[PDB]
């Protein structure tokens, strides 16, 4: 409609003016970008934006039928928007902010799962073993006591001691008293005692993933025979609730499964060996989980919710604390860094900050944040910002350096000298030589210098590593002329000269081989070779080859 | 060098009404009621 | 080694095996050790060392090692330039769709997909969702779902659902599609759905698939998995002076895509909430189209400055780009410019070189030859001793040059005279001397110019400087045979000067006994060099078999013209020097001496006339003195004269007697009238003395006067700089475009007041920006016609053709303008000529018509012949010898290998710097002669016009038309056809406006629907009261007569309706609206009576660049689409509409003739297939249509050599015919027939040609076509090689739709050849090319 009208004229006169286009140009709002969009649209069937009004047609039509299309879609279009920051600027439009009891609610949520999830990690108490014996090879002096454990719940490593000696007689009254009916409620009192204590985060993590390691064993060997048991012999799943579930220890279920007159069971003979190692695995794993798989698969469960509910918590935290960074970021846009890519490293920082706050301490976020978020900002643009990288020690210094020098400058209506900036900062004047030297941001190899020819800086840039064609061909007469004072000799004596410095060869070799091949023991091949280079010494025989003696 | 918006647009940003524009702009041609109307000799030039 | 380049997508598999390894942190180099870093942008583990043989740790370091890893860093040892080969690869942390085929305008993942680019890009920037093989859920493939649809849609749907967001869904849909099954269900739509848009997608769609499954791609493809990585040495971090360090702009933008991939994959692991690694994943997609193509969507990136950052895009394309600077415009070595001097001693294969200049150019030939003398020991002796320029190396760069040419070039080369190849002469000095006579071919002038000199090495590339382009070889124009080596202006004016009469001068009656007494008289200071004397002389002639007889006779000749005798050479006649020789006279002569005796008596020649003539142009001593420039006495009286018209006009005008239109044209035409007169009185005092005398009487000869002396030769300026100079400046313009009504009635003798010199100035800075414009588009046109016609060469000796066109001269309706001869000359008869009595071939066929077989024609007085041309030619991929005639730069039939489309191109193109975008009476004595002329007896017998078509020549004596006149229709001649004529007797006249309505026979005539007040009004005259009923319109007339048809059908006395005399249908001539029926109703009248009287270019070069690119006339003449009978029907729809049922064939053809038209053709009347029914500007396509081939490029080069005429340039019509051979090389197919082409559809004519004619062998039958017309610009545009065209179109449009359709490229033409860098297969490389395909065969 009235894109097709501002083509009809395109068209007739052949081109067009800036005013007419935007004036016919559909009242749908356009964010810059998108009329830059269209202009080339239209540039696509060929026009001339021309701010004045005014060569030749090269458009092919299957270019030219796409355009009209795209072209009738702008109009239908609504907020078509290529921008990514105006993208950032709307998803995240959409998140209401939270007020001060706003954290609170998600803070004691966290404390919850999280607590969930140690106390689940803590019913599995075979790692217990595993602690002792770190702390025992810390004891031998292998590693700092404080470094294994970042204190207990209670401050003196006298009590922490205790506190260790305790739980490895609780452990050892536990672990030999078994023989069943009040074995469980010592391994409740062990967990009990267990929890007093804090655990560093990596040796938590690294029990955790130990843990996981070993279920999803487990895992790999029930999907495994799961695998080899349906879909090789399609045996119905009711068979394998009624009689895996509820013992899943002993091989009743599938090894004295095969006498249940069913094709699937006759079928299991030919799948029993890799079935029955399965069995055999999970038999020792079973025995090393020493717990019911289904109580361990509930405790995967409740840890999986707990994980689940703590993620979503922070994700709101953090969505609100994406409304934030967006501020801090804009302080830093001509920084040598693009602003989208200030804002997602906010966003981490931010991350960072929502882990680690405590709300106890209440302090404002908007202030246990606007630091982690700056810092990361920061971080970034000293280990991202330039073509080669600066330590962040040396940039801090020439910023400091930078500042000194402005201040200096304004008291002495003059630049200050590396002697007076040596001496109004603590530095030994060649130091500052030195970092006044850090060569600033490469320079364009297209900027346009030009006015002649439209050439730029980098066609001026020799190289350097090139041999010039009068060395070539010098190379080439000398690698002659060696040949014929060489030749111009007896053979041995030739042959000791070509091993000797690897003319016409792959390798100097020293007396020893020569002498091998030429029998004898280096000082008669040592004497060989100072006659033949005596001799061609003496003038006639060694002319050319002093002729090729730069001189 | 943006989008052309009719001129009148402008005027009543300036705080102008209808009548404003057209005294300042247009000439009065005036009507009594029978149905009598004062003539300007100079008005009916053709 | 290699013989074509493959092009298509690129697999992820293939692009990690390219690479040497993965490019995974940004860093470049270290601060301090300005080292590579471990796993950077310019690693040395990845791609290779810095040094030669060398590690980076610094253990392996001699050569003895080259090939072997070091363990402490990786680094294998070898050349560093492998730097400049090894590619990298970088492992996207999500898959990224590549920009080139996303945002083609085409689309080609959305053709592909049948999904509108603007759910691609909602789905790509995580808008919206998409379907992914939903399955038997009520889901529907690639169903757009918004995120809350999506959302929603999850609820109820326990099933996958296969739904995605981002590249990967795109990635999916790719790769799950089925290409094959898709073509199965196209076939069967295409089966039943014959619906002309609806079978014109599947149509499309079904090729696009069936392409895209040939090529071996996968679509998934499209899809960026894995980022290829350029080698450091193309995008160099190169150290400066100072510290400082220069970059590429590859670099940023490399670090921005692993910087942002780096960021995306820590991100996932910290499981972040999907708003952040949505974003994420944008940025990177941003970063890497920013890689590929900066700008091509979003706005830009810049650097440091506020510039835009060059992509890989930006590398190829452009005007700057690969593609197109480096490839064909490179620096050479060998090579060298100066200032060229003159140097008028030389010979015409010789050149003047400084001694300083040749001594670098030659530098190794110096060493090679010295070191073979034995001069120098070695190679390092030589470099010292031509440094400190030793005696012997003169003598040593002596024998170098001795034969070795060099080629000498002058900046803007317009055609290939602007390179040339001559013998060096040493010589002192710094500036380059360059033969006179050379420099017209160059349009050199020595005020400052310069030339470059290059030296060939090779022995081929000295052999052709010597065999080709040598300045000896070169002395006719290839634009026209004509002779480009005439002598200018200083030798033109001696050579005039010494040839030149005067009435009484010494030793005058003298009797000489030869040319060798005459000029021992006039050194001896007994004779003038005008004087009349008797001279014997003697002159051979060949009148023989090649014998060159001599006759002795005592000729009546002046001593100088004896003297200038003794350099002609035998053959000639001595009437050539036997005139005053002016400036044509001389290249008459020339060109004489060249078709007689040959090339090395030319070339002799033309050195002894430039010396005679710079020799007696120093003696004769002329100069320019003040008195030189005459100014008429009566100048002032004419001036005053004309200032008391003017004044008498104005006069006038003030009392109100002449509107001021017409008083501006007056004083216009009187003061063009008295520049006029001025002028005659100045030439007429200026061009004339009276001398006393043999006897002592009056007598008047030609003006010695220097100024007229320089005009009158030629030799410098002409009579409109003399009339600036002696008469009045003239009459000036206007900014406007106006002419300003006062003249300047100053001339430069006298001086110009203040007034008239700020008058002066506009004209002269307008010229001064108008040329530079002309010099711009000149080269446009050139550069358009070379990329259109560059692969033309002569590929064949005969093809057999028996067809060609009918030269015939051309004449503008008065006098002749281009003989026969000059048309005809240089070509090949297609058709034996019979003698003008029918008697028998006077040419028998196939014979190169030159000078001796076109004097016979004019003996004969033959003015129609029938030759060979290129348009007409059967060679496939080439041209014949015989279809295109004669070289014209050699003077012998054209050789196989010859260029022919770049020497036409060259000749069209430059001589546009040159070009300014700007009743019958038969006049001569002979039978007049009448074409496509019907007529009938008029009252008084005269012959009345019932033709459209009607053509008068005055067909002369012999029978050779002198004039052609159209004979406008509804007109009387006086004289018949065979009535002889005499001057201004006008042949015929006719109405100026009005066209008359006659009818056959003399009878009564009833005016039939013909109403009053209802078809027709009556306006009889109002004062004089004569019936002038006028026919109405439909508006105009009744409504119930709109139907209604006004029809004057002639009756007899008898009462009987009379039908069209000699027809049965009755004599009926329906009037049209206007017609004036003055006639009164009723009446009978006389035969052919009056029955009612109906009421009644650009220029220069745009005309010449508009007439090749095909362009449709604003008001396209309508023509006869079809023979037959014209009427109408359904009128007042908007446009009228026409008919002409064919005698006896159907569908009579109707046509919405616009009514604002004035058509030509009574209502009843019959036509035939290409005759005018409106009138106007005739359409190129229309004549291609309806008449054949030949019509059209007789329009062509008709049309086109009228600008190039009316300017006074000469081109061959040759040149004309190979573009237009060009325009017309694509066929339209009209039905399928036996062959395997489909109807509508356009392929190479040379292609469906022969794909019959194979056919027609065997037991099938041929596809019937329709040729087409386009213009240089899309018949550029369909090439077939992605290289030579990527080269002047546009490159990313190119390589994309190469790579899809995995094209194959095996260079073939000229353009492909030198990007490549191997022997163009046109030249003496015809050869080599030639055995390669005999090979290739094999
Ligand atoms: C105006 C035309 C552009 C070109 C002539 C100008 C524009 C920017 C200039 C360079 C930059 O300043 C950076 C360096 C500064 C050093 O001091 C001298 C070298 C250095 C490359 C400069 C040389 C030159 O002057 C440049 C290329
Ligand atoms: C008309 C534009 C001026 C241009 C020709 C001048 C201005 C600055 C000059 C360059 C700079 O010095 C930086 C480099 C210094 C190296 O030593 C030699 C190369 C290098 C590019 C110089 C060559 C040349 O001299 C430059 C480009
Ligand atoms: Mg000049
Ligand atoms: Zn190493
Ligand atoms: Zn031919």
């Amino acid at each position: 409609s009235q894109l097709k009208l501002l083509v009809t004229r395109g068209k007739e006169q052949g081109y067009l003016t800036y005013a007419e286009v935007n004036d016919h140009l559909p009242e749908d709002i356009v964010d810059s970008d998108q009329i830059e969009d269209i202009i080339q649209m239209i540039n696509d069937m060929g026009i001339q934006v021309m701010e004045e009004a005014p060569a030749e047609n090269t458009a092919d039509e299957d270019a030219a039928e796409a355009a009209a299309q795209v072209l009738s879609s702008v109009e239908s279009e609504i907020g078509r928007t290529t921008d990514p920051v105006r993208m950032y600027m709307r998803e995240m439009g959409t998140v209401e902010l939270l007020t001060r009891e706003g954290e609170i609610d998600i803070a004691k949520r966290i404390e919850d799962g999280i607590n969930q999830v140690q106390c689940s990690v803590a019913e599995y108490p075979e790692a217990i073993t595993y602690l002792l014996e770190q702390y025992d090879r810390v004891e031998a002096e292998e590693a700092r006591l404080s470094d294994l454990i970042t204190g207990f719940v209670d401050i003196d490593p006298e009590l922490a001691r205790e506190k260790f000696a305790e739980l490895r007689a609780q452990y050892v009254v536990t672990r030999d008293t078994i023989k069943h009916a009040t074995a469980q409620e010592e391994i409740l009192k062990l967990s009990e005692v267990f929890k007093q204590f804090r655990l560093v985060p990596k040796q938590f993590d690294y029990l955790v993933n130990s843990m996981r390691v070993m279920m999803d064993r487990v895992r790999t060997q029930e999907r495994l025979i799961m695998k080899l048991c349906v879909e090789q012999c399609k045996m119905p799943k009711k068979n394998f609730i009624t009689l895996f579930t509820g013992n899943e220890t002993s091989d009743t279920w599938f090894n004295a499964a095969i006498a249940m007159n069913k094709p699937w069971s006759e079928k299991l003979h030919d799948v029993s060996e890799e079935v029955h190692r399965a069995l055999q695995k999970l038999q020792q794993i079973e025995e090393e989980t020493g717990l019911t798989i289904e109580q361990v698969k509930d405790i995967n469960r409740r840890m999986s919710i707990g994980e689940a509910k703590a993620r979503r918590a922070k994700k709101e935290m953090v969505e609100a604390n994406l409304r934030l960074v967006i501020s801090i970021a804009k302080k830093y846009t001509n920084r040598g860094l693009q602003f989208l890519d200030l804002i997602q490293e906010g966003n981490i920082g931010l991350m960072k900050a929502v882990d680690k706050f405590e709300y106890r301490r209440g302090y404002k976020f908007s202030t246990y944040a606007t630091w982690w978020i700056r810092q990361a900002i920061t971080r970034s643009i000293a280990d991202q910002a330039r073509t080669i990288r600066i330590p962040v020690h040396m940039i801090e210094t020439i910023n400091k350096l930078n500042r000194i020098s402005r201040q200096m400058l304004q008291e002495m209506g003059r630049e200050p000298t590396p002697e007076e900036l040596a001496e109004r900062m603590l530095m030994p004047e060649d130091k500052i030589r030195k970092v006044l030297k850090i060569a600033k941001e490469p320079i364009s190899m297209e900027t346009p210098i030009g006015d002649d020819e439209d050439s730029h800086l980098g066609d001026f840039i020799e190289d350097t590593t090139l041999e010039l064609p009068l060395d070539s061909a010098t190379t080439e007469s000398l690698r002659a002329a060696t040949h014929d004072v060489l030749a111009g000799l007896t053979a041995r004596e030739a042959k000791v000269l070509r091993m000797r410095f690897g003319i016409d060869m792959n390798t100097d070799y020293t007396l020893e081989e020569v002498g091998k091949q030429f029998d004898v023991t280096r000082e008669r091949i040592r004497q060989i070779e100072a006659k033949a280079l005596r001799k061609l010494r003496h003038p006639s025989r060694s002319e050319v080859l002093r002729s090729f003696l730069d001189d | 060098r943006r989008r052309k918006l009719p001129a009148t647009i402008i005027l009543r940003a300036l705080n102008y009404t209808t009548e404003q524009i057209l005294d300042l702009f247009f000439e009065k041609v005036i009507f009594e009621i029978k149905l009598q109307m004062e003539l300007v000799p100079e008005r009916l030039r053709g | 080694e290699f013989d074509a380049i493959k092009i298509a997508l690129a697999s992820p598999d293939m692009i990690r095996s390219w690479s040497f390894g993965e490019v995974k942190k940004p860093e470049t180099i270290n601060y301090r050790t300005f080292k590579p870093e471990r796993d950077g942008l310019f690693c040395a583990r990845i791609f290779g060392p810095v040094k030669d043989y060398e590690c980076l740790c610094g253990k392996y370091k001699r050569l003895k090692h080259r090939g072997v890893i070091c363990e402490k860093c990786g680094v294998e040892v070898t050349q560093t330039k492998v730097r400049r080969e090894r590619m990298g690869h970088i492992e996207l942390a999500s898959p990224t769709a590549h920009i080139w085929f996303l945002k083609s305008l085409p689309s080609r993942i959305g053709l592909l997909l049948d999904m509108p680019l603007r759910d691609i890009e909602r789905v790509l920037y995580f808008e919206s969702y998409v379907v992914i093989e939903g399955g038997m859920t009520n889901l529907e493939r690639q169903q757009i779902l918004t995120e809350e649809q999506y959302l929603d849609a999850l609820e109820e749907f326990g099933d996958e659902f296969d739904a995605k967001m981002g590249a990967e869904a795109i990635q999916a849909l790719l790769k799950s599609m089925d290409l094959e099954q898709e073509c199965e269900q196209l076939r069967e739509e295409l089966n039943e759905t014959n619906s002309e848009t609806k079978r014109k997608k599947l149509t499309k769609r079904i090729k696009l698939l069936e392409a895209f499954v040939q090529s071996g791609n996968k679509p998934e493809w499209m899809i960026l998995t894995v980022l290829p990585v350029l080698p450091p040495d193309l995008r160099p971090l190169v150290p400066l002076d100072g510290g400082r360090f220069a970059t590429s702009d590859l670099n940023d933008l490399y670090r921005r895509v692993i910087n942002r991939n780096n960021r995306l994959k820590r991100l996932l692991d910290l499981a972040a909430p999907d708003i952040i690694v949505r974003n994420e994943k944008r940025m990177l997609q941003e970063a890497v189209d920013a890689l590929l193509d900066n700008g091509r969507r979003g706005r830009a990136i810049t650097g440091s400055n506020k510039r835009p950052l060059k992509s890989l895009a930006d590398m190829i394309k452009g005007k700057q780009g690969r593609f197109r600077q480096n490839l064909l415009g490179k620096r050479v070595d060998y090579s060298g410019r100066s200032v060229i001097t003159v140097g008028p001693y030389l010979r015409l294969h010789q050149c003047g070189l400084p001694k300083k200049m040749a001594l670098e150019l030659f530098k190794p030939f110096i060493y090679g030859k010295l070191e073979l003398r034995g001069l120098a020991t070695t190679i390092k002796a030589a470099k010292k001793m031509v440094e400190r320029e030793e005696a012997v190396v003169w003598d040593i760069l002596d024998e170098v040059i001795r034969e070795h040419p060099v080629l000498l070039n002058r900046a803007p080369t317009l055609h290939r005279l602007g390179i040339q190849a001559f013998e060096p002469v040493l010589i002192e000095g710094k500036a380059i001397q360059l033969h006179p006579l050379v420099c017209a071919a160059y349009n050199a002038d020595f005020d400052g110019d310069q030339m470059a000199v290059h030296v060939p090495l090779t022995l081929e590339a000295q052999l052709e400087a010597r065999a080709l382009m040598m300045s000896t070889n070169n002395i006719l124009s290839p634009a026209n045979g004509e002779p480009i080596i005439v002598p200018s202006q200083d030798v033109v004016l001696g050579l005039y000067y010494m040839t030149r009469d005067c009435v009484n001068a010494k030793g005058e009656g003298m009797v000489l006994t030869g040319p060798k007494e005459a000029e021992r008289l006039y050194r001896s200071g007994l004779a003038s060099l005008h004087a009349r004397v008797k001279v014997r002389i003697t002159e051979y002639e060949k009148d023989a078999n090649g014998e060159l007889v001599a006759k002795t006779s005592l000729k009546d000749t002046t001593v100088g013209r004896a003297i200038l005798w003794m350099i002609v050479p035998k053959g000639l006649p001595y009437s050539i020097v036997n005139q005053a020789l002016g400036k044509k006279a001389i290249s008459k002569m020339l060109n004489t001496c060249y078709r007689i005796l040959g090339l090395k008596p030319t070339v002799i020649f033309a050195d002894q006339i430039m010396y005679t003539g710079f020799a007696y142009a120093a003696r004769s001593g002329a100069s320019v003195g003040i008195d030189d420039m005459v100014i008429p006495e009566k100048k002032h009286e004419i001036i005053s004269e004309a200032e008391a018209e003017v004044a008498e006009i104005q006069e006038q005008f003030q009392s109100g007697l002449v509107t001021a239109g017409e008083r501006y044209n007056k004083v216009i035409d009187i003061w063009a009238a008295a520049n006029d007169r001025v002028s005659k009185a100045m030439m007429d005092n200026l061009q004339t003395e009276t001398v006393i005398n043999r006897d002592g009487q009056e007598e008047k000869q030609v003006s010695f006067n220097s100024i007229y002396m320089m005009a009158d030769s030629g030799a410098r300026g002409s009579a409109a700089q003399i009339r600036q100079l002696a008469g009045m400046r003239g009459l000036m313009a206007k900014p406007d475009g106006s002419i300003i009504e006062t003249p300047i009635t100053a001339n430069f003798r006298e001086g110009l007041n203040v007034l008239q010199y700020f008058i002066s100035t506009h004209g002269a800075r307008k010229g001064l920006a108008d040329t530079a414009l002309k010099t711009a588009n000149s080269g446009y046109l050139t550069r358009r016609l070379v990329d259109v016609a560059q692969d033309l060469v002569v590929t064949e000796d005969d093809c057999g053709t028996h067809e060609g066109i009918m030269m015939t001269p051309v004449i503008e309706g008065g006098d002749v303008k281009e003989p026969l001869r000059d048309r005809v000359l240089g070509r090949v008869t297609a058709e034996d000529v019979l003698k003008p009595g029918t008697a028998d071939i006077l040419v028998p066929r196939n014979t190169l018509l030159h000078e001796q077989w076109c004097d016979l024609l004019e003996e004969n007085s033959v003015d129609a012949v029938k030759v060979r041309s290129v348009v007409s030619c059967d060679t496939d991929f080439g041209v014949c010898a015989h279809c295109y005639g004669r070289d014209l730069a050699r003077g012998h039939i054209i050789n196989k290998g010859e260029a022919i489309g770049v020497i036409a191109a060259q000749s069209i193109g430059e001589p546009g710097t040159q070009l300014t975008m700007r009743s019958i009476q038969v006049k001569n004595k002979g039978s007049i002669k009448l074409s496509n002329v019907k007529s009938v007896v008029n009252s008084s017998g005269k012959l009345v016009i019932t033709s459209r078509n009607t053509e008068l020549k005055l067909i002369d004596e012999f029978g050779r038309t002198k004039e052609s006149y159209k004979v406008p229709y509804g007109a009387v001649l006086a004289k018949g056809d065979g009535e002889q004529v005499a001057g201004g007797e006008t042949v015929a006249n006719w109405d100026p406006h009005t066209m008359p309505v006659i009818t056959e026979v003399s009878g009564f005539v009833r005016f039939t629907d013909m109403i009053d007040g209802q078809t027709i009004t009556r306006q009889t005259d109002e004062l004089t009261g004569l019936s002038s009923l006028v026919v109405l319109d439909s508006a105009e007339r009744t409504a119930g007569g709109k139907d209604l048809r006004p029809a004057l059908k002639i009756v007899d006395a008898q009462g009987n309706d009379v039908l069209i005399p000699g027809t049965d249908m009755p004599a009926q001539y329906f009037l049209p609206g206007k017609a004036i029926v003055q006639l009164e109703d009723g009446v009978q009248i006389s035969s052919g009576d009056t029955l009612a009287r109906i009421p009644q270019i650009t220029g220069g070069l745009p005309r010449v660049a508009d007439l090749f690119e095909a362009r449709r006339p604003k008001e396209p003449a309508i023509l006869a689409e079809i023979s037959g009978i014209v009427s109408f029907g359904k009128e007042t729809k908007g446009k009228r509409r026409l008919v002409i049922t064919p005698v006896d064939g159907s569908d009579p053809y109707e046509e919405m003739i616009p009514k604002w038209r004035q058509l030509n053709v009574f209502e009843g009347e019959r036509v035939e297939r290409g005759d005018v029914i409106s009138d106007g500007p005739e359409a190129p396509h229309d004549i291609l249509r309806l008449r054949g081939v030949h019509a059209v490029t007789r329009y062509i080069v008709n049309e086109v050599q009228d600008v190039y005429r009316l300017q006074g340039v000469k081109i061959n019509d040759k040149h004309i015919e190979v573009i237009v051979r060009q325009m017309l090389r694509k066929a339209t197919i009209v039905n399928a027939g036996s062959s395997d082409f489909l109807e509508g559809e356009q392929v190479e004519y040379s292609r469906v040609k022969i794909a019959n004619r194979e056919l027609e062998a065997n037991g099938k039958v041929g596809a019937t076509y329709s040729r087409d017309l386009l213009g240089i610009t899309k018949a550029s545009l369909a090439t077939e090689s992605f290289i030579s065209a990527a080269s002047f179109q546009e490159t990313t449009r190119v390589l994309t739709e190469a790579a899809v359709a995995g094209k194959r490229d095996e260079l073939r033409g000229l353009k492909e050849n030198v990007i490549v860098g191997r022997l163009i297969p046109a030249g003496t490389g015809y050869a080599y090319h030639q055995d390669r395909m005999r090979r290739r065969a094999a």
